[PDB]
RNA sequence: GAAACUGCGAAUGGCUCAUUAAAUCAGUUAUGGUUCCUUUGGUCGCUACUUGGAUAACUGUGGUAAUUCUAGAGCUAAUACAUGCCGACGGCGCUGACUCCCUUUGUGUGGGAUGCGUGCAUUUAUCAGAUCAAAACCAACCCGGUCGCGGCUUUGGUGACUCUAGAUAACCUCGGGCCGAUCGCAGCCCUCCGUGGCGGCGACGACCCAUUCGAACGUCUGCCCUAUCAACUUUCGAUGGUAGUCGCCGUGCCUACCAUGGUGACCACGGGUGACGGGGAAUCAGGGUUCGAUUCCGGAGAGGGAGCCUGAGAAACGGCUACCACAUCCAAGGAAGGCAGCAGGCGCGCAAAUUACCCACUC
């Protein structure tokens, strides 16, 4: 049906060729996996050999890494808001490789306050106080407060996150292959690379 | 050199990561990146300008992701309209055996060169080797440039 | 078409030191899969009938195989055209007899028999060195035999002793200039010398430069080069002209003075 | 209870097709009106739709519950001997062995 | 031990030469850019003294002019199909109520209640990988010794890896990765009288390495006649760049954006061929000319084009679906088809054998 040959096309010199054989089975292709955000649906298909493949066509959750601070888990994908290939990718809302996704900050924001023990995407004491706070503060004998220096010495994280924390979403990138893994799977933009792409979001539309 | 990022987008080296922890450095500043790179074998030399540069190529030999196996050969530059590739220009004789006698032949290759060598010119001398295919019609790649056995560019005191 | 593999093999298609006829057939016995190179071996039919001829045809083979008496070093092996090559060991019990294949000097296997406790061993050359999961290191052999902690000292091209009743290392060889070799490629096949230089190239092929005990010289590429003794003495016994490769002006003579073949 | 039939012309109802008329189906393994001849063999044959019509050869019925009468031979004749089981199990079952 | 279910093979062999001029093919090299039934060698311990329901052969009743067409009813199996323990968790890292000793903290300790994760495969992110030349001060100390001097250590391999092995944080495929609910011969040893087991020989099966048989894609050089063929290709992808999709994998293979390239008198581009390529054959002082459909090797194709199931392997035709050309049977509703296999026939033409016997030999 579809093919990915090379001889349906013409040479170096700009001459034809005429046809050699028929179409053989190891040059087929197959239609785009599309991949969309909604509830799991993914299908497999038998490939070259007897060997299994997965392709995704809807993802709600998947695996990112906050490289950082060595942290990673499991967490739910927001939507999409740039694709460096082409812009109908991101009006259709289709995930793909070094696609750029907002995802919800919830379990990296729980793991530092525990880890430190400290705030991090508290807006005013009304959302410290009333509850939570015996997650930061409880009877520790010889481990209290001076032996947190091993801690509180390296804890400051980079101001374009601390304003990401406080709107509940994070910016990442995609690096595994969905149409062909099953899995929408990741890393947190960080440094240059989230100025980059912050500014190309602005220029976009904004 | 002082921009490198005019793709839509991020340019870097894979294996290379920046540290966001310990940040601090005063009134001055050092490198954020460390450089990647590796030797060839076969008795090449790795350019000063692929350790001490900026650039970013997937194809490059010295800094970029392609194995150098097979045929080593070379050619006259003679072409060089396209980016990152240029054309060579090799000829031959070939022996007709009824008369006793030889014809003059050629063939042209398109190759891949990397920034690194950056004063290469028309009439140059240079050596490829082969790769994995790089393009629909590129399999060689440069390894070393010369213009020795040949008159200068410009005077005699070059 | 060729829509798979294909499993005949046509007479004149055939390895030329089978020395089959010309006239019997239009097929030969292709080779089982299994240890050695379809180029290399020598299947149990061709040796059972037309080197030993206990046999007139290839069902009085099939009825000496079924019955249980042929082993291949010191295993029952029950298919007629199972694929056997250089150094193996094939025993008759029944008859009791031993054999070994090893290269006769024109470049084929000869007949050559052996007692019974040199029947208890063979040689191997090493082809691979590679380390596992748990960092357990794994040694592999010409006739695809798998290793497990073989001795930190043994490295690629060497030659290895194993005892067949346990499959287990006893003692080996280096690859190192003085040694005794037999050449298994080639022109130069089933000749013997001492490796006397080794000349090396960065990609393409290594070159061995070989002396015999004549005091000629003969090269080949370095995967042609099997390593049988420390020095000067083979740890092998061997088959009648011991490798020396004479001319053919000096093989007529000896066969006018000697008066052989019942002159 | 209804349960199928033949057209003129012999040709079976099945069971999903919602019509009076007859169709032309792309058969494969596991389906009805069809056995095939190798391993992923598919043929196209011919087969008629669920709804019944003075047209058929023949309707084939079961009965489903009796009445008060008895209707000649179908219902006067008593059981024949079957064939018993054979796994362990189901031996127990129709018995009602304890496990010991 | 008929039948039937299940497993394996049917992708090899045999036939022909239509298409096809850098294509096929030959010599030479490469997968550090992939896949691989079987054979051979490694590996095979993070209700359980044995689970579930349901069909074929068979028995019984039918439909159509007709086929290796099949429908309704009554029974019963597994190495088919689907579930799922037991045994051998006793891991080691991270938490740390409390507690003890020199020094209230910090900082050096040894214990430690209690939680969490903890085989190999799979997806992503991070860490380490040790070796070199020469001195002088300072904090704190390894250690020989005590209130300033001597002396050092740790997977493997290639010409070359973003290799192999190792450590950390998570994922995990489920109905959609492994770790045996299987079969046949001889019997055994005992806190032992038929019990707890442990065990001799196998047979079949399955995830992962390495082999063997290959297949696929790529490198360099090699071709018959023609100018009454001189310029050609180019978002209708032509040459190249960046990101991605698809695929067993490299790649304009395809998509979006961008650049303006690529080949030619050393003959491109176009047309012809009673053109399948090579090993080879006839003739021949020396040099040549002509031929090669044809038993070995490589390629292509089963009336013409296209699409696809099953499988380790096919875009298969002694498999299937449709259109186009032929054409057989009919109760006019419908059903069935492919000799460039072996014999045999018609047509063509100057032009080519028997509808014989057998698996004894070679495989």
């Amino acid at each position: 049906g579809i093919s990915r040959d090379n001889w349906h096309k013409r040479r170096k010199t700009g001459g034809k060729r005429k046809p050699y054989h028929k179409k053989r089975k190891y040059e087929l292709g197959r239609p785009a996996a599309n991949t969309k955000i909604g509830p799991r649906r993914i299908h497999t298909v038998g490939v070259r050999g007897g060997n299994k493949k997965y392709r995704a066509l809807r993802l709600d959750v998947g695996n990112f890494s906050w490289g950082s601070e060595c942290c990673t888990r499991k967490t739910r994908i927001i939507d999409v808001v740039y694709n460096a290939s082409n812009n109908e990718l991101v009006r259709t809302k289709t995930l793909v490789k070094n696609c750029i996704v907002l995802i919800d900050s919830t379990p990296y924001r729980q793991w530092y306050e525990s880890h430190y023990a400290l705030p991090l995407g508290r807006k005013k004491g009304a959302k410290l106080t009333p509850e939570e706070e015996e997650i930061l503060n409880k009877k520790r004998s010889k481990k209290i407060q001076k032996k947190y220096d091993e801690r509180k010495k390296n804890a400051k994280i980079s101001s374009l996150l601390e304003e990401q924390f406080q709107q509940g979403k994070l910016l990442a990138c995609i690096a595994s292959r969905p149409g062909q893994c099953g899995r929408a799977d990741g890393y947190v933009l960080e440094g240059k690379e989230l100025e980059f792409y912050l500014r190309k979001i602005k220029a976009r539309k904004g | 050199m002082a921009d490198i990022q005019t793709e839509r987008a991020y340019q870097k080296q894979p294996t290379i990561f920046q540290n966001k922890k310990r940040v601090l450095l005063g009134e001055t500043g050092k490198e954020k990146l460390p450089r990647y790179y590796k030797n060839i074998g076969l008795g090449f030399k790795t350019p000063k300008e692929a350790i001490e540069g900026t650039y970013i190529d997937k194809k490059c030999p010295f800094t970029g992701n392609v194995s150098i196996r097979g045929r080593i050969l070379s050619g006259v530059v003679t072409k060089m309209k396209m980016q990152r590739t240029i054309v060579i220009r090799r000829d031959y004789l070939h022996y007709i055996r009824k008369y006793n006698r030889f014809e003059k032949r050629h063939k042209n290759m398109s190759v891949h060169l990397s920034p690194c060598f950056r004063d290469v010119q028309i009439g140059d001398i240079v050596t490829v080797g082969e790769c994995r295919p790089l393009s629909k019609t590129v399999r060689f790649n440069v390894l070393k440039v010369t213009k020795a056995a040949g008159t200068k560019k410009q005077f005699q005191k070059f | 078409m060729a829509r798979g593999p294909k499993k005949h093999l046509k007479r004149v298609a055939a390895p030329k030191h089978w020395m089959l006829d010309k006239l019997t057939s239009v097929f030969a016995p292709r080779p089982s899969t299994g240890p050695h190179k379809l180029r290399e071996c020598l299947p149990l039919i061709i040796f059972l009938r037309n080197k030993l001829k206990y046999a007139l045809t290839g069902d009085e083979v099939k009825k000496i195989c079924m019955q249980r008496f042929i082993k291949i070093d010191g295993k029952v092996r029950a298919d007629i055209t199972y694929p056997a090559g250089f150094m193996d060991v094939i025993s008759i019990d029944k008859t009791g007899e031993n054999f070994r294949l090893i290269y006769d000097t024109k470049g084929r296997f000869a007949v050559h028999r052996i007692t019974p406790e040199e029947a208890k061993y063979k040689l191997c050359k090493v082809r691979k060195i590679f380390v596992g999961t748990k960092g357990i290191p794994h040694l592999v052999t010409h006739d695809a035999r798998t290793i497990r902690y073989p001795d930190p000292l043994i490295k690629m091209n060497d030659t290895i002793q194993i005892d067949l009743e346990t499959g287990k290392i006893t003692d080996f060889i280096k690859f190192d200039t003085g040694n005794l070799c037999m050449v298994t490629g080639g022109a130069n096949l089933g000749r013997i010398g001492v490796i006397t230089n080794r000349e090396r190239h960065p990609g393409s092929f290594d070159v061995v430069h070989v002396k015999d005990a004549n005091g000629n010289s003969f090269a080949t590429r370095l995967s042609n080069i099997f390593v049988i003794g420390k020095g000067n003495k083979p740890w092998i016994s061997l088959p009648r002209g011991k490798g020396i490769r004479l001319t053919i002006a000096e093989e007529r003579d000896k066969r006018l003075a000697a008066k052989q073949s019942s002159g | 209870r209804i349960s199928g039939g033949n057209d003129k012309q012999g040709f079976p109802m099945k069971q999903g097709v919602l019509t009076h008329g007859r169709v032309r189906l792309l058969l494969s393994k596991g389906h009805s009106c069809y056995r095939p001849r190798r391993t992923g063999e598919r043929k196209r044959k011919s087969v008629r739709g669920c709804i019944v019509d003075a047209n058929l050869s023949v309707l084939n019925l079961v009965i489903v519950k009796k009445g008060e009468k008895d209707i000649p031979g179908l219902t006067d004749t008593t059981v024949t001997r079957r064939l018993g089981p054979k796994r362990a199990s189901r031996i127990r079952k129709l018995f009602n062995l304890s496990k010991e």
